[PDB]
């Protein structure tokens, strides 16, 4: 039988040319006699390009291959989180299997322009230059981009270990689900960071999808979709979920050798011309429900790497332009003691002011503004010593404010504590202490309010802003704190 | 089962079997050669021809010659018979000492640890290397990448720290050589006599070396890590104690992967590169680490060609890495050994969690002023020193002092630099930069910081200086 | 020559350009 | 500095600092 | 005064102009560039 | 006739026909699926089989699959029921309001206007914007550059500019979202229904849209400008209209024609263009011009890749512009809305012969009068004095109150004739209301208001 | 090819027949060309000094017996005359008695053009050190074949020194002309080329070739064969493609500049990127 | 004088023999006749163009730049017969065209060993109206050698180079802050280089349109002197326009004269 199963024609480097299979569907998933599976990417008169999801040793020219009914699918619901899962959704944690009572398509289309409303309600980060001035809505999808090792997991992580206060409450409108996809990293990475997120007490709510080095091509291509059909569960039930895809740049490597392998034809840093395609199929899943098809949200974090702060090279401008926004980060930024290493003239975020609550939104624009002025005057900050004192006054407000934009990893503030750090800076508290002493001041500052002072932060969350009452108590304590420690 | 070379094109060899086609990956025994032959299956071709790559020369090699399925893929001698011992890709003594006397031989293809495997266990390996300590700290059972192109250091820096770290191991350590120079092979061979880690006439040998240098054919160059590091996964597995594995240099591994790429039949990608480049580096990469049954600490030099950190070949190393130790020209040109880039070497464990707020806070200090005084060099070549502010030009002073105590003579360098080699504690390594940054030693001179060990040889070298 | 030569180049031109026109000022 | 040959067209005591360095 | 504000405006001239060149050879080098590796990977494939 | 997939990669499809071949450009319809699948012919391979490039996904494709040769390229709906509906590359209605119920259909692919079809009159489309009519003014039959991101007032501009064509001259629109990010095209849609563009319950929308969306096929994405151009064509040559054509993004136009160009196996050129690049370009743009009949003008967001002027995308498009509106976060930020950079945006038909030469010398006294007030500010005498106060009055007169936004503000927008708004900043060069305070300039109409601005707060 | 002291004073081609009209090349032994390098155990570490009487080189970048040590720069910065001078230099030592302190000379050209090999000779031939050279030469309009041959041929007449308790020094002028030699053939024998049009083995190329220049232990008679290659940059750029390969293969490089030139640095050698 | 064409209207086919033709004809006399023969070809880069053209047609491997991947050898066995040998003398002298200003280019870089001496002109020095638009840094001779023009002519011609590199490795700061900044030392070497610079123009016999001046040949013992005492210093206080375009340095002098 030539129709429903095929004989290998040739084997190498993870494509098998089949022979038959003529009644085989486009991206139909066969099996080899080895039991190894394939997906069926090339239909050509013939032959099969059938792209192999393991190690080709185990597939040799004369081999069957069948097709099985298989659908390309992954277990879906609230079993997968706490666990770690390989692309497929099979459990790698050693902890038994996937209680799973639904499957989900991992190749389903984005929901259309009707069944969606515009973003409005906050997916808080805890990180104050993100909140304030890149902020994200539940729905949107968020970049974040820059060269290695510059701070861009963190993010990601930080933004996860965030939720718990929000998972651990009574309100049934804040929770957010996190899906973690793990895609052409190490092992040891994974398990490092599966560590961080069950130390913060963060598996319980999230879902760690990981596709490897050392895993196949397909696998790696397959991990964001599978991950993403997976919060789509969420979204689709009236809940909230965040995907983060760490990162894309390696996904993009793995379809590029997948179709490169297959022949076809090389563009620009020889990637195909659907490579576009791939992500933005992946990125406008994500989206926000209307009130009609139960209210329900996915947010999209995708990770890019690029190469020496080139956000122009192919895979980054792609990924750039699906998104709703981007959170840059810079090398010289991470070294200056920018941490995190936002560059904020650059980033930006188009769902905006939408996405913030009113607190954030009273201290979020005059922070922006200020920012802005002296972003304009900041070269000669340090070539200035006779200009007059209107200039004098904008570098001043202005590495004050870049300092209070700074902050520590692994805890990620409540909105509240944030607007009363970028309120003490932005109505002029601390234009008279060093430079220098800022993130050290805060610390200590932080530490203070929320020990002491909880009553008057619950004022700014109860009431949500910073009233004339909550203005003068705030002036109290900072100004008096601010003696103490410059010290 | 038995075949007949079909088509000979340098390194790569096809080969017709009638009957039993061997699987990808087993290795072929070429007959009619005086010194063994092994051809590793890469591809079916279909037509009952399979494509494979040569471990050794291919001259001599005729259209017709018999070829012998050996039903396994290339197989090497492990166990402590290793130990002191060089050996090559296919397991063969180059040491002219007789037969490895061992029995126990392993595939040097093998299937990665899973993720249930791992270990996440991060503790600090202190060099005595000032750059390295203080700023990208290396850790125990880690994987740590040496970065660098052609003749900035990685070689001699690999070599101190064999130096400084595997002299007094309480395990074995697994050398590969990897596409680099025989004299550096026999330059090491020698040493480790010298020194006694190898012992030539008793069981003490501490190192097991595996070499397939330059001068071999890409096929060689290709596999002789997998080789080194199949050594390497007997030692962590069946024993548990820990490992040392040195590996230079792992870029050629990769190199000889784009030797043979074009000639296998594939489209380039980009830089001229294979398609496979990053899943072939997963593959091999994620064998080299720790698990749950035992301990590797990895140290792999690896070559950055055309000096460009972007080239695909370094670009995909950087992802299996837990601490990058990077190397500039740009530094090394100015007479700065070790020529390591302090805004470009990174490290898992520079955390004040893990390494403590006094050592994290002294690093994010020493790389601030560098970064600070970095931005300022180029716009004060052209405007001038003297239109700095006073703050300004204390970062200056401060910072040329800093990018020379980062300096340092390597006992494996003595040759080089005419000075004694040092090595400096953590805890002196933390003083020094402290008392830098705080304007201690605003008052000495520049040059006192240059090429010393710990901060009291520039405090001693400064009153030498005065005269 | 090379991209990023010119990088740095570019940035240090631009500080220039900015700090002579307010030591003009 | 910077001021183009105001220094070098003047150019032992001298008032400023370019007097001296320059002779 | 005078002398300092007169070589400033110039220097400020002479950097604009410097601006302009370096960036368009930043740009020719940059499609330069991408021109190349096409045409490498291209006659590979060919 | 019926042919049958031979080949299945991606989003190309091989069809053998064993009679007649469908001609390049034909609409193939793949027959047994649940949605409908167009194929769209690229080439004769010869042996009877075609490559064509599909305009929805290929998945679950089988070789041997019925094609359905559909006699002609892609035919869209064209008429007044497309406005205030939403279409895709291939006319199929996505609003879920049921068919598009249009009594002419038409070939997305038509040949440009020839060349004694031209119209050699030269002629300004008036906006009713003071920024654009006066310093940079719309050609009919032009094609203009819409330059910025996002936040500096892009969308309100749009729907204004629809508001004011169709007010003023009695025009409609036609938006063509190209690379549309579905979360904005869905905000777009619910925006003009606020701003009152488009109405879903009459005949009085403004609008058609048409959506080729980010996460649809090379094939899609490469051929909506073409749709959105075709439902255009309808209202000039049968309703002899004067017709605005968005096309939000010209990149994504370009970057779609590479992606096709790419999948068909064409050598890449320069930068990694098609070869085509050129020619895809000017076979869309020649159908945006002025004819006998009427005219079709087009507002074309533009990205520059790379921030590279010389890049060929923005190179080749560049050719076909006649004037561009730049909008900027340095005016926006000043408050002054619509936030049109009044020095940077530019117009070929600004020259004393096309407009008036009363046109020409207020305009080009604006530009001065900015630039020099520019000059200034690094610094004054009587006469310096006297042309700084006239500059920052002429600043606010740049700025408007919008129809559009007029339930979300409160305050009433305006539409304001060519001639009021030239005689307007006519008599601030003049002096004439140096008498006069400075922020009754402000968010105003025509000049009438300013003065009433003037004699009610005084 | 032809091996042995025969060759001495010759200008012979690339398979060692004499282009120089003094006659016919007899020599009692023969050699292969394509030969590996020798292994770790034939080895011991360089450690006889190979004088270049070129103060800069030997203080700062000093050659040893077995040393491969390249010459880059870009055009006339002065390349060959760092391996000429070095060439003449060995007149002390060759006059004498003493076998061991002997360097015996081969210079490679590849793909120069015939007239400059012969100012070359002539050069060689005043200073009294031909007696001690073999020039080894495939020049501009030889077929590609013999130029990519041609140093690998000098390389054996080098070895035979090597294999017999004596010492040779070998000048490649210059393996940026026979990678260029060695890619028309790849090209024309239809293997898909690689960066920069070059075949994906370049490296390979020049390092087997290189790998052969050694110092052999006493075992093995304790000569040895010092190589000089010679590396054309273009516009400076030493960290370039294949001057990286090469620097990547030898045992340091002497970096000569134009500008250094110029300035009246003659030898015109940058001290910080230049290594031993 | 003997003629030999194949110019820009014709196929690619004739521009790349049309050279070897040329040669032929000079070959005869060199051989047969065993003369003093001069060769003058416009333009060599158009034979190596020519066989770009073909081997596009020819359906070689492209390599570099999109070249013939026998450019070197095809370049040599050309080359390699303009020349002159114990049986007569050939001087030769070829213009050489370089694609986009790009010398690293594989035609004219690939030339540069073929020659004994270059003369490599600057797009940069004729805008600013140095003519003959040499490159005085890029320009080279094998018989620039202390041996062969004596010590004086070799000490003269490094000195010039010397200033001239000086003055040239101080552009990036003269670019930005001008000549004012530098220190009186370097203001020195860049008044004596950039009178150097004008006194290597001279006005051609065969460029009077262009010029407005009547041609100048100048004798080499005066060159060296006219150099000699301009690095000794001897005409610092003469301005740097009365060196432009002129022959030997008497006529700067005079020049001067005329201006104060």
């Amino acid at each position: 039988d030539l129709e429903e199963t095929g004989r290998v024609l040739s084997i190498g480097d993870g494509i098998a040319r089949v022979h038959g299979l003529r009644n085989v569907q486009a991206e139909e998933m066969v099996e080899f006699s080895s039991g190894l599976k394939g997906m069926s990417l090339n239909l050509e008169p013939d032959n099969v390009g059938v792209v192999v999801f393991g190690n080709d040793k185990l597939i040799k020219e004369g081999d069957i291959v069948k097709r099985t009914g298989a659908i390309v699918d992954v277990p879906v619901g609230e079993e997968l989180l706490g666990r770690v899962v390989d692309a497929l959704g099979n459990a790698i944690d050693g902890k038994g299997p996937i209680g799973s009572k639904a499957r989900r398509r991992v190749g389903l289309k984005a929901p259309g322009i009707i069944p969606r409303i515009s973003v409005r309600e906050p997916m808080q980060t805890g990180i104050k230059a993100v909140d304030s001035l890149v902020p994200i809505g539940r729905g949107q999808r968020e970049l974040i981009i820059g060269d290695r090792q510059t701070g861009k997991t963190s993010i990601a992580i930080d933004t996860i270990i965030n939720q718990k206060r929000f998972n651990d409450g009574t309100d049934e409108k804040k929770k957010l689900y996190c899906i973690y996809v793990a895609i052409g990293q190490k092992r040891s990475t994974v398990a490092q960071l599966v560590k961080r997120l069950t130390d913060a007490d963060a598996m319980k709510y999230t879902i760690v999808v990981s596709a490897t080095a050392s895993d196949a091509a397909p696998l790696q291509y397959l991990a964001p979709y599978s991950g993403c059909s997976m919060g789509e569960y969420f979204r689709d039930n009236g809940k909230h979920a965040l995907i983060i895809y760490d990162d894309l740049s390696k996904q993009a490597v793995a379809y590029r050798q997948m179709s490169l392998l297959l022949r076809r034809p090389p563009g620009r840093e020889a990637y195909p011309g659907d490579v576009f395609y791939l992500h933005s199929r992946l990125l406008e899943r994500a989206a926000k429900m209307n009130d009609a098809f139960g209210g329900g949200s996915l947010t999209a974090l995708p990770v890019i790497e690029t190469q020496a702060g080139d956000v122009s090279a192919y895979i980054p401008t792609n990924v750039i332009s699906i998104t709703d926004g981007q959170i840059f980060l810079e090398t010289e930024l991470f070294y200056k003691g920018i941490r995190p290493a936002i560059n904020v003239g650059l980033s930006v975020s188009r769902v905006g002011s939408a996405a913030q609550t009113r607190a954030m939104k009273q201290v979020a624009g005059t922070m922006k503004l200020e920012l802005a002025q002296y972003r304009e005057v900041a070269a000669f900050a340090q070539f200035g010593s006779d200009l007059d004192a209107a200039t004098q006054q904008l570098l001043s407000r202005g590495v004050r404010l870049t300092e209070l934009l700074k902050q520590g990893q692994y805890s990620p503030m409540a909105i509240e504590e944030q607007v009363a750090v970028i309120y003490a800076g932005v109505r002029g508290y601390l234009d008279k202490l060093e430079p220098s002493k800022i993130t050290k001041f805060e610390n200590a500052f932080l530490s203070h309010v929320i020990s002491q002072h909880q009553a008057l932060l619950s004022k700014i969350r109860t009431d949500g802003k910073i009233s004339e009452e909550s203005d003068a108590k705030l002036k109290e304590i900072v100004t008096n704190f601010l003696a103490g420690f410059e010290a | 089962t038995t075949g007949r070379i079909v088509a000979v094109i340098g390194a790569v060899v096809d080969v017709q079997f009638d009957e039993g086609l061997p699987p990808i990956l087993n290795a072929l025994e070429v007959q009619g050669r005086e010194t063994r032959l092994v051809l590793e299956v890469a591809q079916h071709l279909g037509e009952s021809t399979v494509r494979t790559i040569a471990m050794d020369g291919t001259e001599g090699l005729v259209r017709g010659q018999k070829v012998l399925d050996s039903g396994a893929p290339i197989r090497i001698p492990v166990g402590p018979e290793t130990l002191g011992r060089i050996m090559n890709v296919i397991g063969e003594p180059i040491d002219e000492r007789g037969p490895i006397k061992t029995k126990q031989f392993a595939a040097i293809h093998a299937e990665a640890p899973e993720f249930v495997e791992m270990s996440v266990e991060q503790e600090i390996l202190v060099t005595g290397i000032k750059v390295v300590d203080l700023l990208a700290p290396y850790a125990k059972g880690g994987k740590i990448g040496l970065f660098g192109g052609a003749g900035v250091g990685k070689t001699v820096l690999i070599m101190e720290l064999i130096n400084n770290v595997a002299k007094a191991h309480g395990g074995y350590s697994v050398f590969a050589g990897v596409g680099e120079r025989t004299r550096e092979g026999n330059d090491l061979y020698h040493e480790m006599i010298e020194s006694g880690v190898i012992n030539l006439k008793d069981a003490t040998s501490k190192v097991a070396l595996v070499y397939g240098q330059m001068n071999e054919p890409p096929g060689a160059r290709a596999r002789v890590a997998l080789t080194g590091l199949t050594v390497a996964e007997y030692f962590r597995d069946q024993e548990g104690q820990d490992v040392l594995l040195f590996i230079d240099n792992i870029f050629r591994f990769t190199q000889a992967g784009s030797e043979v790429s074009a000639l296998l039949g594939r489209i380039p990608s980009a830089v001229g590169y294979q398609p496979t480049l990053a899943t072939d580096m997963g593959t091999m990469q994620e064998r080299i680490t720790t698990t749950k049954k035992g301990s590797i600490t990895s140290v792999q030099a690896i070559y950055v060609p055309a000096d460009d950190l972007t080239d695909p070949a370094p670009a995909t190393t950087f992802a299996h890495l837990d601490a990058t130790t990077v190397l500039s020209r740009a530094i090394a040109e100015l007479g700065i050994y070790p020529a390591v880039d302090p805004l470009d070497s990174t490290s898992r464990i520079m955390d004040p969690n893990i390494v403590g707020s006094e050592h994290y806070d002294v690093a994010r200090g020493v790389q601030k002023i560098l970064q600070d005084y970095k931005s300022l060099q180029d716009i004060i070549a052209i405007l001038g020193m003297d239109e700095l502010s006073e703050e300004d030009k204390l970062t200056v002073s401060r910072a040329r002092k800093i990018q020379r105590f980062l300096s340092q003579p390597f006992q494996v360098a003595e040759v080089f630099t005419g000075h004694l080699g040092k090595l400096v504690p953590l805890k002196e390594t933390i003083k020094g930069f402290q008392q830098i940054l705080a304007g201690e030693y605003d008052h000495l001179p520049e040059q006192a910081f240059y090429m010393v060990g710990p901060i009291e040889e520039a405090v001693a070298k400064a009153d030498k200086l005065a005269e | 020559a090379t991209l990023k030569d010119i990088t740095r180049r570019l940035k240090s031109i631009k500080n220039i350009q900015k700090i002579t026109k307010s030591m003009k000022m | 500095g910077l001021c183009g040959a105001i220094h070098s067209s003047v150019a032992i005591i001298g008032v400023g600092d370019k007097i001296r360095s320059i002779l | 005064q005078s002398a300092r504000m007169t070589a400033m405006d110039n220097a400020s001239k002479n950097a604009s102009e410097m601006i302009d060149k370096l960036t368009l050879t930043f740009n020719r080098t940059r499609q330069a560039v991408i021109t190349k590796e096409l045409i490498e990977i291209i006659s590979g494939a060919a």
